[PDB]
């Protein structure tokens, strides 16, 4: 065979581009950030009409300023959620404030690479990257409203606006043309809904897709089946005009 | 049925040790590097390839200074080198703890010959990719060793490694027959630098800084020194009298 | 060919090559590019940062070590953030210690043995990363060149990362007037800016694009980004 | 059905080929040995090639003194031979230090031919490619050869003989035991018994000696020592006088 | 440096065959031929020393080994194995048995901690298994005299006669046609000698040869008088006369 | 310190706990219950260190529920006072001891028949027809001694109680705050409400 | 490193299965035949002995029929040496069960955790698992005679009448054809031996061949005992059903 | 320690380890399970391979964890036992520091957990099983359905198949099970769970077993002539048509 971190002859590892290609094969996740708050959305896709979608938690709480999407192999992101919740409580025991969301995500990355099968350094137990990308959106004092993209490879990049998943590069390409600097919070909820409904296989309603926003006043908020409901509703009134 | 070559405590049909003979391929792949034996010390010399003019003279240095009287140079793999060095240092500290006595340089050569061999025991490791050159002045006498990456070595009057090994071997042999007995460590100095710009005729393409160390009983007082100022540049003007 | 002796750090090639150390090495040359260069008073990291999209930040490749000590990035980001995290516990031991600062030269060789570990056995892949290290310490102004092979050389100049050779060939052809930059750190900042440009070929060089850093005589060590370069650009 | 010859575990026919080929390893260094038993002694006798004239000869050697009473040489690669070497000389101390008594040849065969013996079982420890024979005058069995290699397998013997050339060794001092019709060399001084060695191994190899071409190890009652140069030259002068 | 390998080196094959176990089975197959016989009165076990050199002193080299003073050992197969396995058997009769209840074991218990050892180098990650068989001779006042086989898998079967290595199969035919369960102690001696000399090809006599039974009590190779419920080893070895005095009116 | 009786009778194990929970000056509470079901038909009270008392019980409860599901099962009194027994024996040589004195009351729904089980910290188990910890024994065996019968009713064995517990509350220096009383059955476990005022 | 070596033994084939438990089962269908009958006052089993000589002793003789408890005893079909393991330490558990409860193990509980350590050496270890087939035979005051048996996947069923080994698919046949539930110990006896008879690869079913043992409640006493029948008792008891 | 990756990416992104774990729970026999207003139901088949079983002894395919959720597999029996194990401890330790009994939502984001944790540690493979979970939370009488699998991702269900020709009785489920009007009763909605193994089962008393979960610890297994007399009733609806 051939070692777990392994380099490529073109300088890339093996293991951290398989996974990128696992997280590709996940549900389409869009964020946006503007200057009223910063944006989650996520695609549902249920395997069955069976399936009780409400269950399908693919947005989760970090803490009361941080929010959390999504994408690739789902089930890889429990630990990963677990560990940014332990470390943003523990800040606030040790420190009596808020931790910072560019030192949240920063400590979420340094488990990416703790996959190995030996023993030199410090000690990385763990026979794979994860399978899955992160969107971790936040507020703090210093730097605002932030987005970030975790990646399995350890690097997390700033966004303004970033898609991952199944139609990430159509998305990607939509969120391009229409970002701008003095967005407000509704214009960004309308956008996701309008990126989503276009890369989705599914025709986009209240039950195959889930809102969430994280505000200064209110903090980390997902959004229930009746007010999401609603902006699909506004979003097809306004689409219909011109 | 091969691939004997592809794991490094195996034994090929032959007896080999086929990784060892890999290690050795980058050992002469490296700079050229020498040690002289004379009447009461030992000196040591080393190539250094001047890749840029970027580079600050005088200050990547390759011999490397074990405890106080033991002088180490390599060639081959750097950082491998220095790997060798570190354990070496440990291994000297951990003889006088228990001792009180600097170590004895031919006690010092099993030590790290048993490390290096050590390297050639497991799959799961691999061998050194250097050769090195060291000794010093002890209880009775200078001692020169050359260590080989599969953890042989032997007491030598003349080593030499390196890109330049045969240039610098032949030199060597003609200073053992023409001076039986001894040479004066002022000399060895001098002639160590002859040496060098010999050897340098193998990795010609490129300019190069000359770099010598020396250890001698009246000369030093035992310990080990590097050439610096006057008597290095009356070693580089002596070399270049006799390079034309 | 290549093939077989591919597989892992701990295996030779027959020529003597160690391959999976010169595929490390290709992940800096696929690096965006960073200069350094230092007078004998200051010593300059100038850094071009690479965005994954024009709605990314441009991710820091200049990391702070001590007062008195840091580095520049090419290549695996994390790799420097285990690599400079180790260097800042060597610097603070040193100064809780023995009551010293660092020595740069002394960094270099601790960096050196660091990541020779991971190409002697099984398991551990070699660092993805390649370091340029300023600093000024009891001898004058430094700068180190780091090699995930385990290699380090003190320089006046260098550059590492994509198309590095410009600036390179520009640093050693201006070698004497640089080096002379005695009291003026502004005109340091300038040089190594001209320098990094030699390398720029793509795109034109942006506020939010270039990251600056500088340590020298009554200087600690500080970076510069977004509208505090606006003058060099 | 490929790598059954990499690790040592066994082939179809039974066999471990690291093994066999760590035996093809001792031959290496191109070097014979042979150890004869006298009235009271026990004596080695070693070629010793310097091919190199920048190599200090005092340096080359593939004699060792184990203890004050056990000798060893070695037919193999020396960095082999010494990791044998400092093996035996921790054994023979620890054995006295845990026992009250000096260890005997024979003892310290078997404790390193069982270490021979695990890297044959274990697959992550590689052989030695080395053949040890140790001697002494043991304080109860007398002089004594006893002679250890890769397979975990060691022997006493009357006399022995390793190397390249070991079955021309071998089978003349066989024919010597035939005519004398005794296992030792009748012989009350070591220096006689030297001589006998010396002799014997050029009959064998059809070579002429000088001092600087052999290594002499000699145990005696209570005493292990190597001769120096002229130590042989001396001896090699009685032999010149003999034809 | 790390021991890898923490994984099974014999493993099942699609046939269900245990590779290793069949190919050390192949190297006892190669090994001389040694054999066991048990009497009403005693057991008998004997091998034919293969000497690699005459100047070789095969005296020094034992391929009988008293385990307990009542129990005795032979094999066929790797020489090496076979004496690591009988420190280790040595050692665990004192260790399992003779530290906890004060008496040697009974035969078919150390037996069964010899195969206990065989077969966890079976199972036991970086290891092979051994390459020998074992025949052990052995007495205990509950069972009296019994005879056992032990294989390289582990395994262990009792017999009344038996032979293993080179000539086993020949042997084993020899003995078929001689074994009944009133034979005498002398008269196993006899039959022991005659299998014998169908495996040797060399020089036959008391040299060659190394036999070992396992009788009654010697009170004068105890070392000691004085308690009299310590009467002396079972476990005597023939010395090189003794065979001889056989051999001349065989 | 606490009050635990334990008392035996035809076809019922009959258990009274003292009520009180009190640390230096202060009575705590005077309505505590010290005991855990163990199982349908197990009841176990308990006395001795302020902390050990409860952790103890419930890491027994614990263990002998988990094994009722796996085995869907009941395991005897017998069996379940062995198991506390060996708990409290393993401890008792450990860097910090369990210092619990508990009474396991159970029904055996196979041989039909009451069984009260008296074990100490140390892991003394003993069988008997009737049984206290503490300071108790000391007034109540001789008691008991006098006035049980092997054959009482459930009804006789309750009289039997009400005669302990106020030759206790008589002579006995601390205040305990009565006894919550509980049968173990056929039926399985219940309480007798009125005993405070019975 | 080690990597090339490695087997993987506790891993999946594309089909979902797991390959060395299959070529386990594969080495099991190549072992002596056994069998066990339950009926409505005990249980029989019955086992082949499979390789025997005319000087295999077969009165101190134990490969087949194992006692785990006075209550409780096992039929073995595969390797006899890894089976021996695994029976110490089931008859160390059920020692441990009686220490903690001073109560008889019952037969599950027992049998539940030898294939629980069966089913260790499929998923974690990197170790082959044991090349070992169980028939468990036994009796407690809950589910009264009880039969199991349990292979190398760590998977255990109960059964009527069941057979390991050699042959499985054509004695199963045989004895669906005759297993009746209202069966008595001395008719299950008959059948066992009638079974064994017409599935063996030798020519006829003879004494030494054959290890024998019931599980039977005291037939004055009034309590279970077991009986692992001598050579001589199974040369008259096969003399009964007529095979001589 | 055997610390070897496993379970390892491939370059199309798969955890093929993973991936054949599944092949093992399409070999397992199949297990459905649906939810009424206020029950769940759990229907399991039986193999008939071998006709000569004893159903007293061997262990059902349905296992309580606690008193008031149970849990049904498809897979490898013997790797079933290991996570029910592992349950019923969790179901006890949730018990004594929470002072409350799990919620069936809890106890699958448990058994989930275990299995992910065994598809990236070394030396182990993934469990080849997937999980039905069902059951009551503490003092409420909604039903809950949950299932998991070998990857360790956990979801609830309406109505859920696993194991063998679990695509036929899904497709079966599909169109047969209305959200708006779940089965009101007890009795009509072990019916349904009768209807959709019988796709798959064949004609057999014995083959089909069914286990009814009511709010408050109810847990009942059905007998043979139970299951029998919905068996008997069903097939004389087709031959109406």
């Amino acid at each position: 065979d051939r070692g777990v971190s392994t380099f490529s002859p073109e300088g890339r590892l093996f293991q951290v581009e398989y996974s990128l290609e696992a997280i590709k094969l996940g549900s389409t996740a869009i964020g946006i950030a503007t200057k009223e708050g910063v944006v989650l959305g996520v695609e549902k896709r249920a395997t069955s009409p069976l399936l009780e979608s409400d269950s399908i938690e693919k947005i989760v709480e970090i803490d009361r300023h941080i929010g959390c999407a999504m994408s690739g192999l789902t089930a890889d992101a429990r630990s990963m959620i677990e560990h940014a919740r332990t470390a943003a409580v523990t800040h606030n025991l040790y420190y009596d404030e808020d931790i910072n969301v560019e030192s949240l995500t920063q400590s979420v990355c340094d488990l990416a690479l703790r996959f190995g099968e030996g023993a030199s350094g410090e000690e990385r137990l763990m026979s794979r990257p994860f399978g899955v990308a992160l969107l971790i959106a936040g507020h703090d004092a210093d730097d605002g409203y932030q987005l970030f993209h975790a990646e399995p490879s350890g690097t997390f990049y700033r966004y303004n606006a970033k898609a991952i998943g199944s139609g990430s590069e159509g998305a990607q390409a939509e969120l391009l043309n229409e970002w701008h600097s003095s967005l407000t919070l509704k214009e960004a909820e309308l956008l996701v809904l309008k990126i989503l409904k276009q890369v989705m296989e599914e025709k986009l309603d209240e039950n195959n897709a889930q809102l969430s926003c994280i505000t200064k006043q209110d903090g980390f908020k997902i959004y229930d089946n009746e007010k999401t409901a609603e902006l699909i509703k506004e979003l097809k009134e306004k689409e219909a005009a011109e | 049925g091969t691939g004997y070559d592809l794991s490094n405590s195996v034994f090929s049909p032959d007896g080999r040790n086929f990784q060892v003979e890999y290690a050795v391929k980058a050992v002469e792949n490296g700079t050229t590097s020498i040690g002289i034996k004379c009447n009461d010390g030992v000196v040591f010399a080393v190539e250094k390839l001047i890749t840029s003019k970027l580079l600050v003279p005088q200050k990547n240095v390759k011999i490397q200074v074990v405890d106080r009287h033991i002088g180490c140079v390599y060639s081959g793999l750097i950082p491998d080198g220095r790997h060798l060095v570190n354990r070496g240092r440990e291994e000297a500290a951990s003889f006088k703890k228990l001792y009180k006595t600097p170590i004895p340089i031919p006690a010092f050569a099993d030590r790290l010959g048993q490390y290096v061999q050590a390297h050639t025991l497991y799959n799961s490791v691999r061998p050194f990719g250097v050769s090195t050159i060291f000794g010093g002045v002890d209880k009775n006498g200078a001692h020169l060793y050359m260590l080989e990456p599969s953890g042989s070595y032997w007491g030598y009057k003349g080593a030499a490694t390196g890109k330049g090994r045969q240039s610098a071997k032949a030199e060597l042999e003609k200073l053992v027959d023409h001076h039986p007995e001894g040479l004066s460590a002022r000399e060895a100095v001098k002639q160590a630098a002859k040496i060098i710009y010999l050897a340098h005729e193998d990795n010609k393409e490129k300019d190069f800084e000359l770099e010598i160390s020396w250890c001698s009983l009246s000369e030093t007082n035992g310990l080990h020194k590097f050439v610096k100022g006057d008597l290095l540049q009356e070693a580089i003007d002596f070399a270049q009298k006799e390079i034309n | 060919f290549r093939n077989n002796y591919d597989g892992d750090t701990v295996t030779f090639s027959p020529t003597g090559r160690l391959f999976q150390v010169e595929y490390a090495l290709e992940a800096i040359k696929q690096g965006s590019v960073t200069v350094g260069l230092r007078s004998n008073t200051h010593a300059v990291l100038v850094a071009l940062k690479r965005n994954a999209d024009e709605l990314s930040s441009y991710q820091k490749k200049i990391i702070k070590c001590d007062e008195h000590m840091g580095l520049s990035l090419a290549g695996l980001a994390p790799d420097a953030r285990v690599l400079s995290n180790y260097l800042r516990q060597q610097c603070n031991y040193s100064s809780l210690v023995f009551n010293r600062k660092l020595a740069v030269e002394r960094a270099g060789h601790l960096l050196c043995d660091k990541a020779q570990k991971n190409t002697q056995s099984y398991g551990g892949r070699p660092y993805g990363v390649g370091l340029l290290i300023i600093g000024y310490d009891k001898s004058g102004a430094h700068l180190l060149e780091f090699q995930p092979s385990g290699n380090v050389t003190e320089l006046y100049g260098t550059a590492i990362g994509a198309r590095s050779q410009g600036a390179k060939t520009y640093l050693e052809r201006t070698l004497d007037t640089f080096i002379k930059i005695d009291g003026n750190p502004d005109e340091l900042i300038k040089a190594g800016v001209e320098a990094i440009s030699q390398s720029l070929r793509d795109e034109s060089l942006t506020v939010d694009n270039l990251s600056i850093a500088i340590v020298g005589k009554d200087t600690p060590f500080t970076i510069y980004d977004g509208e505090a370069v606006a003058k060099y650009i | 059905a490929g790598y059954d010859r990499h690790i040592t575990i066994f082939s179809p026919e039974g066999r471990l080929y690291q093994v066999e080929y760590a035996f093809k390893a001792t031959n290496q260094t191109n070097i014979n040995s042979l150890a004869v038993r006298g009235k009271d002694c026990t004596v080695v006798i070693s070629q010793k090639k310097v091919p190199d004239k920048l190599l200090d000869p005092t340096t080359v050697s593939y004699i060792f003194c184990i203890s004050r009473t056990i000798g060893m040489v070695v037919n193999g690669p020396i960095p082999d031979a010494r990791n044998a070497a400092l093996r035996a000389k921790a054994e023979a101390a620890e054995f006295r230090y845990k026992y009250g008594y000096d260890m005997p040849c024979d003892v310290l065969a078997k404790r390193m031919a069982n270490l021979s013996q695990i890297y044959t079982q274990r697959a992550y420890m590689r052989p030695l490619g080395v053949i040890l024979t140790f001697v002494s005058v043991d304080e109860e069995l007398g002089p004594s050869i006893y002679k250890t290699d890769p397979a975990g397998y060691y022997v006493g013997y009357k006399a022995t003989a390793t190397g390249p050339k070991q079955q021309e060794i071998t089978t003349n001092l066989e024919n010597h035991f035939k005519k004398s019709k005794i296992d030792h060399i009748n012989e009350e001084s070591w220096e006689k018994v030297v001589e006998f060695a010396i002799t014997h191994m050029i009959d064998a190899l059809g070579t002429e000696f000088s001092k600087n071409d052999l290594e002499v190890g000699v145990a005696t009652k209570d005493k292990f020592f190597t001769l120096s140069a002229e130590n042989i030259e001396e001896r090699l002068v009685a032999i010149a006088e003999q034809d | 440096m790390t021991d890898r390998y923490s994984f099974s080196l014999t493993t099942f094959s699609p046939s269900g065959k245990l590779g290793q176990i069949d190919y050390a089975l192949t190297a006892v197959k190669q090994g001389v031929t040694s054999l066991g016989i048990k009497a009403t009165n005693g057991v008998v076990i004997a091998t034919e020393k293969k000497s690699s050199s005459p100047l070789a002193m095969s005296e020094t080299l034992s391929k009988v080994s008293l385990l307990t003073p009542d129990i005795g050992a032979v094999y066929s197969g790797m020489g090496p194995d076979y004496r690591v396995l009988v420190d280790k058997s040595r050692k665990v009769a004192h260790t399992s048995y003779k530290r906890i209840y004060g008496e040697y074991p009974p035969t078919k218990l150390l037996v069964s901690e010899v195969a206990k050892i065989m077969q966890e180098a079976t199972q036991s990650g970086g290891v092979r298994p051994f390459g020998v068989s074992l025949l052990i001779a052995g007495h205990d006042e509950f069972n009296g005299f019994s005879l056992y086989q032990v294989d390289p898998s582990g395994s262990y079967f009792p017999w009344k006669a038996t032979a293993i290595g080179k000539g086993s199969v020949a042997a084993k035919t020899f003995l078929e046609k001689r074994w009944n369960d009133e034979l005498e102690l002398e008269d196993a001696i006899h039959i022991a000698l005659l299998t014998l000399k169908e495996s040797v090809e060399g020089e036959f006599n008391g040299d060659t040869i190394e036999l070992a039974i396992i009788g009654d009590e010697n009170p004068d190779l105890l070392g000691y008088t004085g308690i009299p419920t310590d009467k002396g080893p079972r476990f005597r070895k023939l010395t090189s006369q003794e065979i001889n005095d056989r051999l001349e009116a065989l | 310190m606490d009050i635990i009786l334990g008392i035996r009778v035809q076809d019922s194990v009959i258990l009274a706990s003292s009520k009180a929970v009190t640390r230096g000056i202060s009575v705590l509470k005077d309505s505590d219950d010290k005991t855990r079901q163990l199982s349908p038909h197990t009841l176990m009270s308990f006395a001795g260190e302020a902390g050990d008392t409860v952790q103890f019980a419930e890491y027994i409860q614990a263990n002998i529920q988990l094994y009722s599901i796996r085995e869907d099962y009941e395991l005897s009194p017998q069996a379940v006072s062995s198991f506390v027994r060996q708990e409290l024996a393993k401890s008792i040589r450990s860097r910090r001891p369990y210092q619990v004195n508990v009474l396991i009351g159970g029904y055996d729904k196979k041989k039909n028949k009451p069984e009260l089980y008296q074990i100490d910290y140390l892991g003394t188990k003993v069988e008997l027809p009737y049984g206290a910890h503490g300071y108790s024994g000391f007034y109540t065996f001789s008691l008991l001694d006098h006035h049980y019968r092997p054959d009482m009713t459930t009804e006789e064995g309750l009289d039997l109680l009400k005669l302990c517990v106020q030759e206790l509350e008589k002579r006995m220096p601390m205040d305990f705050k009565g006894v919550i009383v509980k049968i173990v059955d056929k039926d399985g476990i219940r309480q007798v409400d009125d005993f405070q005022a019975q | 490193g080690s990597r090339r070596y490695d087997s993987r033994t506790t891993i999946f084939s594309p089909e979902g299965r797991l390959y060395q438990v299959e070529y386990a089962l594969e080495s099991i269908s190549h072992a002596g035949t056994a069998i066990g009958i339950m009926a409505s006052d005990g249980i029989v089993l019955a086992a082949e002995r499979k390789v025997t000589s005319t000087l295999l002793e077969q009165d101190t003789s134990t490969e087949k029929l194992y006692k785990l408890n006075d209550k409780i005893a096992v039929a073995v079909a595969g390797l006899t040496a890894d089976a021996e393991i695994l029976i110490n330490t089931a008859r160390i558990h059920a020692q441990n069960y009686l220490k903690t409860y001073n109560e008889d193990i019952p037969v599950e509980i027992l049998v539940r955790r030898l294939s629980d350590i069966k089913q260790g050496y499929t998923q974690h270890g990197g170790l082959r698992p044991f090349g070992v087939s169980f028939i468990y035979a036994g009796y407690d005051d809950r589910y009264g005679y009880q039969l199991y048996t349990s292979n190398p996947s760590g998977n255990y069923t109960g059964w009527k009448a069941i057979s390991v080994g050699a042959n499985t698919s054509a004695a199963q046949t045989l004895l669906q054809m005759d297993y009746k539930d209202d069966m008595k110990v001395d008719d299950a006896i008959e059948l066992a031996l009638k079974t064994l008879s017409k599935t063996t690869d030798s020519s006829a079913l003879t004494y030494d061949r054959l290890e024998f043992a019931t599980i039977r409640k005291g037939a004055n006493d009034g309590e279970v005992y077991q009986k692992i029948f001598k050579p001589q008792e199974i040369k008259d008891i096969l003399v009964k059903t007529g095979i001589t | 320690g055997y610390d070897r990756a496993l379970s390892i990416f491939s370059p199309d992104g798969h955890i093929f380890q993973v991936e054949y774990a599944l092949e093992a729970v399409k070999r397992g026999t199949c297990a459905v399970g649906v939810k009424g207003k206020n029950c769940v139901v759990l229907g399991c088949e039986r193999r008939s391979t071998l006709k000569l079983q004893d159903t007293r002894i061997t262990p059902s395919k349905v296992s309580k964890i606690d008193s008031h959720v149970v849990l049904s597999f498809s897979g490898l029996n013997a790797d079933s036992r290991i996570l029910i194990e592992k349950a019923r401890v969790e179901a006890q330790s949730h018990r004594l520091t929470l002072e409350d009994p799990v919620t069936v939502e809890y106890l699958t984001r448990y058994v989930a957990g275990v299995q992910q944790r065994y598809t990236q540690s070394g030396g182990v493979r993934p469990f080849g099983v997937s999980t039905l979970i069902a059951g009551f939370d503490p003092r409420d009488d909604e039903p809950k359905l949950y299932q998991t699998e070998p990857s360790g991702i956990y979801s609830s269900w309406s109505a859920q198949t696993i194991g063998r020709n679990s695509k036929t009785v899904r497709e079966f489920l599909e169109k047969n099970y209305d959200r708006k009007e779940p089965p009101a009763t007890v009795e009509e909605c072990v019916k349904l769970t009768v209807r959709s193994l019988l796709e798959v089962v064949q004609t057999g008393a014995k083959n089909i077993e069914i286990t009814v979960v009511k709010p408050d610890s109810d847990i009942v297994a059905l007998s043979s002539e139970e299951i029998n007399q919905y068996v008997t009733q069903i097939e004389q609806e087709k031959q109406e048509q």
